[PDB]
RNA sequence: CGCCAGCUAAGGUCCCAAAUUACUACUAAGUGGGAAACGAUGUGGGAAGGCUCAGACAGAGUCGGCCUGCGCGGAAGAUG
RNA sequence: AUGUCGGCUCAUCACAUCCUGGGGCUGAAGUCGGUCCCAAGGGUAUGGCUGUUCGCCAUUUAAAGUGGUACGCGAGCUGG
RNA sequence: CGCUGAAAGCAUCUAAGCGGGAAGCGAGCCUUGAGAUGAGUUCUCCCUGAUACUUUAAGUAUCCUAAAGGGUUGUCGUAG
């Protein structure tokens, strides 16, 4: 569930969950599916923030 | 018209021809025509 | 196509000069008043409603007879819907009478059925009684096997069984017009028409003609 | 080829004991 | 601690207008059936119906590749015995367009009573236009 | 591809009107008009029309080639025209023109008349000879298959709607 | 054994259904997603050969083998 | 404890088509045929003998198809 | 079975394009049919009162009203 909610937050922020996992991991950011997703939800403006240091990454 | 899984050239003048994914031989001589190649 | 609404009077013949006898149903087509004209505009559909006879006033609701004193006809037994397909226009009020059949040599009739009530295979579907005698056991009018066994281990649909025959819209088609009685407002129409005397039946130009 | 079988005992219902 | 749950009062369904004119059915239906789920939403929740009522034009309109159009059988079943229909795209598109479009969506649909809820939101149209301009419907190029 | 690369000249007097893939050739006997392949560039280098492949199309000389063709009818079309020419054998087969119709009698118990379609104009020489006349190639070659379809030539005594040409093999029937 | 944490295996990543994009080819047969001998100017690649501007093949190429990729026909069953 | 042959009743499907429809070839003149291709919409004997299915016979018919369905159908019949 | 037509200077029903063509296929005929929950359309008819109360609703309660029409009852039917 946390894995699907992440990837349309991602995805309407312009990146594939497949790219933004990947991308946070080369960032070195360990924030769990669970918070992610609880943050796609919650705090979109987060995830977006997120995101860009995703793409950075990649 | 002769249907056969192997359709071939009878004579100097059958010419074999593909024809809506049919392999056909069309031959001046009537018995010579064939299809199902 | 346009057709007029008949009561079936009953059957009789018709001596010809030559000695023939010709079996007629002779139809009763009370004129026939244009109650409702649809249109593609309003309805999608050209047509128009037809109603024959009279009713009881105290038998019509408010709501029939709005519908009818919206036309300015008088209230008939019923409403009837005619399909236009040729561009015809009537107006409500407008009659229909028997002298429409004036030309048409052939005739198409619908009404209600006789009904048998509940009736069993042998007169609802022709089917073949079993042996009366030679051992046959309380199977003399039974229907036989319905079905196949472990495949397909059902009853298909549509598989004939008894159950209620008759009563029931049938059109016979083709029927001969002998006679167009204006002055009585009778057809007599050669042959049977579908269902008793005092049933309500459409006439109509044979549609395969 | 088909073997004709004894598939019921030979008094049958309803006298079957 | 729990996960979020969309609620089925609270759950914002926008509506969108797809011209479906020149799309392959497939690839067009795909995006429709996961947008009338709203799995395009963080708040995708399976069993609550979060998506979007999707209003496609043009249906008649929509394209196939290969020999698709003239062998592309569509089929049904009576329960009659021997009660088998057979209809090819390209009569399909003359008979029902709609149909086309709308069996595409209901086989990516989830079966059951959600999936069938999802499929309502779907409004499917021939022609080019639309009867539902009081809900203001987005375009949406998909 | 050879037929391709051999470019259409446009002879004085005829009027191409190039719409891009659409070609509406023009001359003194009509007005032919007709939409290429995608897949054809079809060019007007001085008094000549060129055919050749659009570019990573795969068939496109194919294509190319049956332009060439295709234009190259329509320009002798509306120049010269053609003609097919149907001949009738068997005894009391005739054909006349009548209106806008080919009437053959072709020993049916029915009356044969065969409506010529806009564009095509038909003569009959002999009551035992038709002519089928115009523009389009394909129009004239159509409908002299279909007057030669009412009764095809048989093998026997090749009697029938014969092609003035055509060449009908005769057998003779089986000895006894 | 518990956990609304993370990584992977086989298998996967259009939608049902969690997850993919880019690029290069081939296939047009829904091949993929049943079936052989054999048949066939289907089409892609490779390495040679024969014949030809002293004119080939039917005024420039053309013919036939070989090694190979992918396809076609051959291909009829009973409730849907 | 899944009743087993044949009949009767009632069927339903396949198509490898018996008839009827459409075709090609014919050693197809015509009238008929043969053979192959398409086609499963509808139609597709009654009797004599035998428990028979079958078969033979008589006389029909446009034709008297070939199969599957617990060699369809005994909580539907019969029981030779 | 073609017409026109290249690939393949020819040829070629086919690759682009345009035809003919079956008792079969979709309509056409008859019947059912909006539980077609996607529950359609049209025509006509009927109901235009008070109050309090609350955690204010598509609220509750009381009073007054009881329409169009539907039923039950009755005489019956070629309907059962
Ligand atoms: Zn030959």
């Amino acid at each position: 569930l946390w894995i699907a909610r992440i990837n349309a937050a991602s995805r309407q922020n312009g990146l594939s969950y497949s790219r933004f996992i990947n991308g946070l991991k080369k960032a070195s950011i360990e924030i769990d599916r669970k918070i992610l997703a609880d943050i796609a939800v919650f705090d979109k403006a987060a995830f977006a923030v997120l995101v860009e240091k995703a793409k950075a990454a990649l | 018209m002769k249907v056969r899984a192997s359709v071939k050239k009878i004579c100097r003048n059958c010419k074999v021809i593909k024809r809506n994914g049919v392999v056909r031989v069309i031959c001046s001589e009537p018995k010579h025509k064939q299809r199902q190649g | 196509m346009i057709g007029l609404i008949g009561r079936k009077v009953g059957m009789t013949r018709v001596f010809t000069e030559d000695g023939v006898s010709i079996p007629v149903t002779v139809v009763e087509v009370e004129a026939n008043r244009v109650s409702q004209v649809k249109t593609l505009e309003t309805d999608g559909y050209a047509a128009i409603q037809v109603t024959a006879g009279a009713k009881k006033a105290n038998r019509v609701n408010k709501a029939e007879a709005g519908h009818f004193a919206k036309a300015g006809v008088e209230a008939g037994r019923g409403l009837w819907e005619f399909r236009l397909e040729n561009g015809e226009e009537f107006e409500v009020g407008s009659e229909l009478t028997v002298e429409l059949f004036n030309e048409t040599k052939k005739v198409d009739v619908t009404g209600t059925s006789k009904g048998k009530g509940f009736q069993g295979a042998v007169k609802r579907w022709n089917f073949r009684t079993q042996d009366m005698t030679h051992g046959n056991s309380l199977s003399h009018r039974a229907p036989g096997s319905i079905g196949q066994c472990q495949t397909p281990g059902r009853v298909f649909k549509g598989k004939k069984m008894a159950g209620h025959m008759g009563a029931e819209r049938v059109t016979t088609q083709n029927l001969e017009i002998v006679r167009v009685d204006a002055e009585r407002n009778l057809l007599l129409i050669k042959g049977a028409v579908p269902g008793a005397t005092g049933g309500n039946v459409i006439v109509k130009p044979a549609v395969k003609a | 080829r088909f073997r004709p079988p004894i598939r019921r005992p030979p008094i049958r219902p309803p006298f079957y004991p | 601690m729990k996960t979020f749950v969309a609620k089925p009062e609270t759950v914002k369904r926008d509506w969108y207008v797809v011209d479906a004119e020149g799309k392959t059915l497939g690839r067009l239906a795909s995006e429709i059936a996961s947008r009338l789920r709203g799995k395009h939403k963080a708040e995708y929740t399976p069993h609550v119906d979060a998506g979007d009522y999707i209003i496609v034009i043009n249906a008649e309109k929509v394209a196939v590749t290969g020999n698709k159009a003239k062998d592309k059988v569509y089929y049904r079943h009576s329960e009659f015995p021997g009660g088998l229909k057979s209809i090819t795209f390209e009569k399909l598109i003359d008979r029902k367009p709609e149909m086309v479009l709308e069996l595409a969506v209901k086989g990516m649909l989830p079966r059951g009573p959600l999936g069938r809820a999802m499929y309502r939101k779907l409004k499917v149209y021939a022609g080019a236009e639309h009867n539902h301009v009081a809900q203001q419907p987005q375009v949406l190029d998909i | 591809s050879r037929v391709a690369k051999a470019p259409v000249a446009i002879p004085a007097g005829v009027e191409v009107k190039l719409n891009g893939q659409e070609i509406t050739v023009k001359g003194a006997k009509g007005e032919l008009t007709r939409v290429l392949n995608d897949a054809v560039v079809i060019a007007q280098e001085e008094n000549n029309l060129t055919f050749g492949p659009k570019e990573g199309v795969v068939n496109a000389w194919a294509q190319a080639g049956t332009a060439r063709a295709l234009v190259n009818n329509m320009v002798v079309g509306v120049t010269e025209g053609f003609t097919k020419k149907l001949t009738l054998k068997g005894v009391g087969y005739r054909a006349a023109i009548k209106g806008n119709a080919v009437g053959l009698t072709l020993g049916f118990s029915h009356p044969v008349e065969h409506e010529l379609p806009a564009g095509i104009k038909a003569e009959c020489p002999s009551q035992t000879e038709i002519v089928i006349t115009g523009a389009d190639k394909q129009l004239v070659g159509q409908v002299a298959a279909d007057i030669r379809s009412y009764r095809q030539p048989e093998p026997y005594k090749g009697k029938g709607v014969r092609y003035a040409d055509e060449n009908v093999r005769t057998k003779e029937a089986k000895k006894k």
